[PDB]
């Protein structure tokens, strides 16, 4: 389930 | 204290009503009331956001303030037949409220110790339309997370720009977005508003009418008729909703909403009941929609959309997918993918207005 | 095997919906599907009750059957489009459903494991209104007790008596009884129908122009609407004597509006006992005083003109009971009947006697 | 809280 790609915390 | 009012109960309703939403500290159960200069005065607080409604006396009254339980009190005059009056006065550490042979005695305490927010200095002020504030709420609302160590993502982004006003809301996996004009030259300016903020902004609107903002570094304040709502912000960093729309997404299909909103309906029926995943061959012009369960359940649900790239099949949460189509409420729907392990982006076929991104699965 | 058919949607909600009666044994989880002389039913069941529907089949089919997930395949079925048509068969451990260019495959478990309730004679027959049923349900249901040691009370009684039909319900500290006529010469019979077949039961009245036949029979009841058929176990035990709870003797009697009574104890609700529920009412010459007072010394006073000649009074009452009893009465004008402040009174419409509701006081 | 005078349970 990979996530938004958010900096950090994807 | 001295004090007294008189009041039809049609007068007090929605008032009371809009100020009570609120098993706390005693006080922040309670209203504010409060007679001065041929006004009634009701506030109710949590600590974080407060309304106030005023209310005109037309009837003798005399000038002071207590504070009275706010569900009770309600209950009390909504209880009460139409066309009641309500006759308010202080008894010590009691109120008394009487209409017709009615009598109810409700125990207060002093308003000097209710709560008073800070003092703050306006940055933005604008008015739009209620009407639009609600599309940019409705149309975000729902990808706000819950309960996210994040405590930044709990909330919902407002951001202005030019002459626009903007809302983004994501919890990690999608990410809603929503611009709207408001006509107006505006500083740039980004703030959080708290899960609870945003749910009492809507309660107070109706959809033509004015609705007055005003921005602070730390608080945002909005004026509809005679209620003024006021809430603390989050204090952090929100994401970049640009950095997170993809970049170049060359494919891109288009069907119908309500089509493609009872295919993945269907499907998801014998999809994982915890990962929730469903598969989408796209080919030309077809789409193809696929669901497994542990149990070796199987569905498929095949479609003609308008779509001319390159074959692709990737895989997606079924409840954000849907999400989006009940958000949109569109008659065709755009999808812009990149390929099985980047994000995409849908919106309404004929409304640039509003995008959401979500992220697939493996 | 060869089980094979395929049918309308629109014939096939209306099934599904009623056999799925809303965390159990696998195969409880499973509708059991029969195809046979042109008839397709359907079968629910959780070892207590059972439901069972038949359609029509106009189209060609195979017999057979087969059990299969029962909400998963209702809402394959509710999610199609109006007007779709349904085809169904068998392959292997799995039943393929198909519905234009949507496929479906359900896991299934065989049919011969699925529960047959053997057979039981029937004591007592008749038909009556689907109106009557619903009447004689929603009188009393709501005075049941809820997971109570006396399993009997859970339930809702039904007695046959002349005439009449009568249904009766209490926890212990009220009462509720409802008799309606439906116009045929029965026997005596008192049986208890458990807390979810009064539901079911319920869940059958469309409130159509199809009367509902009963079928009672020492342990089991039976009702037939339509081409539908619900069987649910009756509850072992005694259910309580109504007529002893009765209070005999209240003479005085007192008559006020409905709905003026109503809103008076809501609004009187608020500053009670948010436990014990506790209002007290003074009765004198014509007029009704209702009180209430909660631990943070709040009070509320109702004053209200009512008919009442007999001596004065104070009495107290849990004011949700006196509510429910409000609400279930639908009336213009209420009659209360009053003995003394420790004894049970009785309520009924000021016009109809056919429902009465008996309630214990309080002490205050 | 007194009760309806079941026979036995009252």
């Amino acid at each position: 389930v990979p996530t938004l790609p958010x900096v950090p915390x994807g | 204290g001295r004090m007294k009012f008189t009041v039809e109960r049609e007068h007090l309703l929605k008032p009371l009503q809009q100020v009570s939403g609120p098993p706390t500290l005693p006080i922040l159960g309670n209203l504010l009331l409060q007679v001065a200069d041929g006004t009634l005065s009701l506030t109710g607080t949590d600590l974080e956001m407060e309304m106030v409604a005023r209310v005109a006396l037309v009837q003798p009254h005399e000038p002071g303030a207590t504070t009275v339980p706010a569900r009770k009190f309600f209950d009390i005059c909504r209880g009460l037949p139409e066309g009641a009056e309500i006759a308010v006065q202080l008894e010590g550490e009691r109120m008394l409220v009487r209409s017709g042979r009615s009598r109810f005695s409700l125990s207060t305490l002093p308003a000097a110790d209710f709560p008073n927010l800070d003092d703050w200095q306006s940055e933005v002020e604008f008015t739009l339309p209620q009407a639009t504030m609600k599309r940019l709420i409705e149309a975000t609302q729902f990808s706000m997370a819950h309960q996210d160590v994040r405590y930044y993502l709990n909330g919902m982004l407002f951001e202005t720009e030019g002459e626009e006003l903007r809302t983004v809301a994501t919890d990690g996996h999608r990410l809603a977005v929503c611009s709207m004009p408001i006509g107006q030259s505006l500083p740039s300016h980004s703030v959080i508003v708290p899960r609870k903020g945003v749910i009492e902004l809507m309660r107070m609107l109706d959809g033509d009418n004015p609705l007055r903002v005003q921005i602070g570094s730390n608080n945002i304040r909005a004026h509809v008729g005679d209620f003024i709502f006021t809430s603390k912000l989050v204090d952090g960093r929100f994401p970049d909703y640009r950095r997170v729309l993809p970049k170049n997404p060359d494919k891109h299909l288009e069907a119908g909403c309500d089509l493609l909103k009872q295919a993945f309906a269907r499907a998801a029926i014998l999809s994982n009941e915890k990962f929730r995943g469903v598969r989408l061959y796209v080919s030309e012009n077809q789409l193809k929609i696929t669901a497994n369960n542990p149990e070796q359940e199987e569905a498929e649900e095949i479609l003609d959309v308008t779509y001319s790239g390159a074959e692709m099949e990737i895989g997606f949460n079924v409840s954000y997918v849907l999400d989006v189509l009940n958000a949109l409420k569109c008659e065709n729907v755009r999808m812009m993918l990149t390929d099985s392990v980047s994000s995409v982006q849908i919106e309404d076929a004929a409304s640039q207005s509003a995008a959401y991104v979500v992220m697939p699965m493996r």
